[PDB]
């Protein structure tokens, strides 16, 4: 947990990053840098937005898997790392 | 409709070949090196090159003033009966695969220098005499100002061009030394490449009357010439006849000081960042000079036993530079650490292989290692070579002035 | 015109780029470089997911639209930008 | 009193209760954030005032296609929150 | 509290700590006579 | 000196610091005493004979040249010799009194 | 301003700058002849630079009794004697 | 040049004709769905009056006398040339 | 075409440094300025030939071939009564 943190602040404390919460394989956040009702709107839209993605792996070849999202936009940067059942979601803005 | 689209994936394919590789620059050279007593190493990075200029010299090397991951790179033929056309070619380290920018020229490119102010404009000398001026925001490969026998040139080959603060009506300024023996302030006057001749190189002790009654007068061909960092008029030229002129940009007809520094061709001279006083010269005579503006006697000699091609000052002290020679080595010095030898030497290219320029990133601790085959090989300074001691450039020159104290107080009694 | 061919030659010179395709807001490719059914099936399913993308994204943000979208599978990753009334991808492997 | 805009796209009423609906929605957007009870407030609050039966659509996303009486039917945004009211029974 | 947490934590922060300086480092929004009539 | 006698001059209306002269060589010089004080900025060949009148549009763009043969040129100068550049007055006013002085 | 604060300082000096004593004459002449020469030389670019500046006859002439009283000087007569023969050069253009 | 430029006045006022006369019956689609009404996208050329007398519906004025006046129109465009006196050139067709 | 009796002056201008004059000769002088002289009256030629023709040629048959010979209105639908001053009066006018 202390290391878990200590990883999670450093990915906070880089430049740019806005915010960073975890979502798992099912719609939930676990941990939040932000506000409940602004973290689980982002929760609920990018994890179907995140296995989105990974269907769209996986009807282009079945063999493959999605391992890192990022979704830029007019203002920020949404960085989404899928893993087995969490996903570490980044909002950064490179501009920053 | 794409057009947007495609600037912005062009840009930015360049991302995995960047950020893969700039952040293990970081933290790769963390080794060995507490184990090395005051022997430094250069480390393996990046190679650039283009097939557009494989048979062609290195000639130009300069770092973006605002980028520190762009550079722009001059191809030429230093081989005299080899000329060939002039490539201008700029490398980011994001797209270390293939160049940002690429520009042609007719004749061979042997100098470039990027405007501080303006990192966008690249003024471009070349063999013919010509001085051209690029646009990197223009995506067209024409210079936006070029010199021409109509609008003054240089009849004989340019080989180093800087730029230089406005002049008194706020148009942009830059200089150029050439082997015709003029030193020429060319000015950015609206869509013109205005040249003024400043000071024409005559060399002194061999005006020979021929009996029958003409007197051609001997012309020093220029080879380098830097300005001063803080006085504005001053600045030296670094002449093909081993000499050293110390001259003003107000005395047309008179030389302040004249020094003999060599005995072959002085490839380049270089003021101290830090330190006002302190100059350098570097020549195919195989010795490495430093001197004082004030004292006709070099304060430091350096027999490198190959030609150096070029050297260069490092930016984070006053105490270290580089030189680089035709043998395929690349020498490291240290006055602090090593007053008579060089601190790093380490082949970075092959014996065929003739070294030609060098420069340091300005905040990344690389440098970049020019070539007479076009090759470009970046490499990072080892922490031995980056060792650090209060800050400031008062306290690198009061460094180099004990340095500076300590040779003067060795010249005064050996 | 010019410049947008020579971008799209040299964005398939790139060094691990393995797909360009043209593609408007339908789903229908125009310009590709490829056989057609690996580029058709590669423009049908993203545009499903391009609709999805940019939902999510104004889902959170009703002023923001989206920019770019990277998606990093096993293989390779899915370089994207819309563009008015057409988006352009880039399928590079960053590896090769 | 959020100041979010009723862009009106389709109102087929007269323009007194189309007022209504949206005074109401801003009441429902206000008082609750799940789209359940926002579609719940409006309905409750038409069935009380315009008789049964309606039914309240609220959502961001959703493509509708329902069957409505005359002079009973709105669809509208209030700031980004789409209310699709309409009277049917 | 499960162990799976603490793994996809250090394996998928290895990747932002390293992309996310991948977006710091590089700015995508960065755009670079008398004539006779 | 010229080599021809000077036969028409006018000021650019829009330009303190830019006036037009007419030779008896058909030559109208452009002048403009910021660029080039002792030579004209533009010397054009407009015609073979002798030019007696010269005057310019009141927008400073188009200038009418008359010569000998009853014959007249209408002339669009560049937006550099036909627009206000800024404090060309100002300038135009320091060295008219540093000159005076 | 500037030329005000250095004649302040010499005006506001404990010790009088017009302090006269023994052999003064070999302590501040031969620093004072060299003031001269060298703002002689100075002048004497400038004289030079506004001649290749002078565009008449007339005018390098009221050029040449601006400057006057000073080209008697060997130094400055060296630097003006060959811009005396260009003014020989176009008195025969001008005659031509 | 003469004869291609003249020609180019002739092509030029034929094919604007021709665009304006060709004109679809329900070119003012795009506006609403009432345009049998209201006035097309392009105006329409003619305008006619629609009445009865018995036993025929006769338009007014004559359908024939619309296609007459704009032969008329052709054959003055047609005397354009008649009126303009031709230079440089000996015979083009004027039979042997 | 037309220039070939001049042109025969050029070549008259050209020919003797060619092939009978040397480097060594003493009339080189005088065969340089005879050269510059006639290639100064071939400039004068050129240019005046060049304005006759680049435009006032070229811009009065490209002025007389855009003339539309029936300006179409689109305010008001033609008549029977409309389109009489389409044949007659701006066709005579237009022709004139």
């Amino acid at each position: 947990m202390a290391e878990v943190e200590e990883t999670l602040k450093r990915i906070q404390s880089h430049k740019g990053v806005i915010g960073t919460m975890v979502v798992n394989a099912e719609g939930i956040p676990i941990r939040t840098t932000l506000d409940n009702s602004t973290t689980v709107q982002y929760a609920g839209l990018l994890h179907h937005l995140t296995m989105k993605a990974k269907s769209t792996v996986r009807d282009i070849d079945p063999q493959n898997d999605l391992t890192f999202l990022r979704i830029r936009s007019k203002k920020h940067e949404i960085m989404v790392a899928p893993d087995k059942e969490y996903l570490l979601i980044v909002i950064q803005n490179p501009c920053e | 409709k794409l057009s947007q689209a495609a600037k912005i994936m062009e840009r930015m394919v360049n991302q995995n070949t960047y950020d893969d590789i700039a952040q293990d620059f970081k933290y790769y050279d963390d080794a060995a090196d507490e184990y090395r007593d005051q022997v430094g190493t250069l480390l393996p990075l990046w190679k650039f090159q283009n097939d557009k200029a494989k048979r062609l010299s290195v000639t130009a090397l300069c770092w973006n003033p605002k980028y520190r991951d762009l550079f722009a790179v001059g191809y030429g033929s230093y081989d005299f009966m080899k000329q060939s056309r002039g490539m201008l070619l700029l490398y980011s380290l994001k797209n270390p695969s293939f160049p940002e920018y690429m520009f042609s020229s007719n004749s061979g490119v042997m100098c470039l220098d990027i405007h501080v102010d303006h990192p966008y404009l690249v003024a471009v000398g070349h063999y013919d005499g010509n001085v051209a001026i690029y646009n990197l925001k223009k995506p067209h490969s024409q210079p936006s100002f070029c010199s021409s026998a109509k609008s003054g040139k240089h009849s004989d080959p340019v080989w180093q061009v800087k730029w230089q603060k406005d002049d008194m009506d706020q148009n942009l300024n830059f200089f150029s030394v050439s082997s015709d023996g003029r030193i020429v302030s060319w000015t950015l006057v609206k869509r013109k490449l205005v040249h003024i001749d400043v000071i024409k190189l005559k060399v002194e002790g061999s005006t020979t009357e021929v009996p029958e009654g003409l007197q051609l007068h001997p012309v020093g061909c220029g080879t380098a010439f830097d300005f001063h960092k803080e006085i504005d008029y001053m600045f030296l030229v670094g002449t093909e006849e081993g000499k050293i002129y110390k001259c003003s940009k107000s005395y047309s007809s008179q030389f302040l000081d004249t020094y003999d520094a060599h005995n072959m061709s002085v490839d380049t001279v270089s003021w101290n960042p830090y330190h006002t006083k302190v100059f350098m010269s570097c020549s195919s005579d195989w010795t490495v000079k430093i001197w004082d503006h004030t004292i006709k006697t070099p304060m430091f000699i350096y027999d490198l036993n190959s030609a150096v091609g070029d050297v260069a000052w490092a930016p984070y002290s006053s105490t270290v530079f580089a030189a680089v020679t035709t043998d395929g080595k690349a020498h490291i010095f240290d006055l602090a650490i090593n007053k008579y030898e060089a601190i790093c030497n380490q082949p970075v290219a092959a014996k065929k292989n003739r070294l030609t320029h060098v420069q340091f990133n300005l905040i990344h601790p690389i440098i970049i290692v020019g070539d007479d085959r076009g090759h470009i090989i970046s490499l990072k300074l080892s922490p031995n070579l980056r060792k650090m001691p209060q800050k400031g450039p008062a306290v690198e020159i009061a460094k180099l002035d004990k340095l500076l104290n300590l040779v003067r107080e060795v010249k005064i009694k050996t | 015109m010019a410049e947008v061919e020579e971008t799209l030659k040299r964005l398939q010179s790139q060094k691990g780029v393995q797909g360009i395709i043209v593609v408007n807001t339908e789903g229908i490719p125009i310009k590709s470089t490829m056989d057609n059914p690996t580029t058709t099936q590669y423009a049908s399913l993203m545009h499903s997911f391009i609709l999805k993308a940019r939902s999510t994204v104004r889902d959170i943000d009703p002023q923001n639209d989206l920019t770019f979208l990277r998606i990093r599978s096993k293989k390779n990753e899915i370089m994207v930008a819309p563009d008015k009334d057409y988006f352009l991808i880039v399928i590079q492997n960053p590896t090769e | 009193m959020c100041d979010r805009k009723a862009v009106i796209k389709n109102a087929d009423m007269s323009e007194e209760m189309q007022q209504d609906s949206v005074e109401c929605a801003t009441q429902a957007l206000e008082k609750y954030n799940i789209e359940k009870d926002i579609a719940a407030h409006i309905k409750k609050e038409f069935d009380k005032k315009y008789n049964p039966t309606w039914h309240c659509i609220v959502g961001r996303n959703f493509g509708s296609y329902v069957t409505h009486e005359t002079k009973h039917f709105i669809y509208f945004y209030l700031g980004q929150v789409a209310i699709l009211l309409f009277k049917s029974g | 509290k499960d162990e799976n947490y603490v793994n996809a934590i250090m394996q998928l922060g290895s990747i932002m700590e390293h992309c996310i300086k991948q977006n710091n480092a590089i700015d995508i929004y960065e755009e670079y006579s008398a004539k006779t009539i | 000196y010229h080599m021809a006698y000077l036969t028409d001059a006018a000021w650019s209306p829009v330009r303190p610091t830019v006036f037009f002269t007419t030779r008896m060589d058909g030559t109208l010089d452009i002048w403009d005493f910021m660029f080039e004080q002792c030579d004209p900025t533009l010397s054009l060949k407009v015609c073979d004979e002798a030019l007696f009148c010269l005057r310019v549009q009141d927008n400073g763009c188009l200038i009418a040249c008359g010569s000998q043969l009853g014959t007249t040129t209408l002339l669009e100068v560049s937006p550099g010799l036909s627009t206000l550049q800024r404090n060309e007055k100002n300038v135009a006013s320091s060295m008219f009194e540093r000159e005076t002085r | 301003e500037e030329f005000q604060e250095m004649y302040r300082l010499l005006s506001g000096s404990s010790s009088d700058c017009l302090y006269l004593q023994s052999t003064d004459f070999e302590n501040d002449v031969s620093e004072f002849n060299q003031k001269v020469e060298d703002l002689d030389r100075r002048l004497g670019t400038i004289f030079i630079q506004a001649f290749d500046d002078a565009p008449g006859l007339e005018h390098a002439f009221k050029l040449l009794d601006i400057a006057g009283n000073l080209l008697e000087r060997p130094l400055v007569a060296r630097d003006t004697s060959d811009k005396y023969l260009v003014l020989i050069q176009m008195f025969n253009k001008d005659l031509d | 040049q003469n004869m291609d430029a003249l020609l180019k006045v002739t092509r030029n006022t034929l094919e604007a004709i021709r665009k304006r006369i060709h004109s679809s019956h329900t070119i003012n689609f795009r506006d609403s769905n009432s345009a049998s009404n209201m006035k097309q996208n392009s105006l329409p050329i003619f305008r006619a009056s629609v009445t009865l007398a018995i036993p025929n519906i006769v338009m007014a004025p004559a359908l024939e006398d619309v296609q007459q006046t704009l032969n008329k129109a052709v054959e003055c465009i047609i005397s354009v040339p008649k009126g303009v006196r031709q230079w440089s050139s000996e015979l083009l067709s004027k039979k042997k | 075409q037309l220039i070939v009796p001049h042109l025969a002056k050029v070549d008259e201008a050209l020919q003797p440094g060619l092939a009978a004059l040397t480097w060594t000769s003493l009339n080189i002088e005088a065969y340089l300025e005879n050269t510059f002289a006639k290639i100064k009256d071939l400039e004068l030629l050129l240019d005046r030939v060049n304005d006759l023709i680049e435009f006032r040629i070229d811009a009065i048959l490209e002025e007389m071939s855009s003339t539309p010979l029936c300006q179409l209105p689109q305010e008001e639908p033609l008549t029977c009564e409309e389109f009489l001053q389409m044949t007659k009066d701006l066709c005579v006018n237009g022709a004139q």
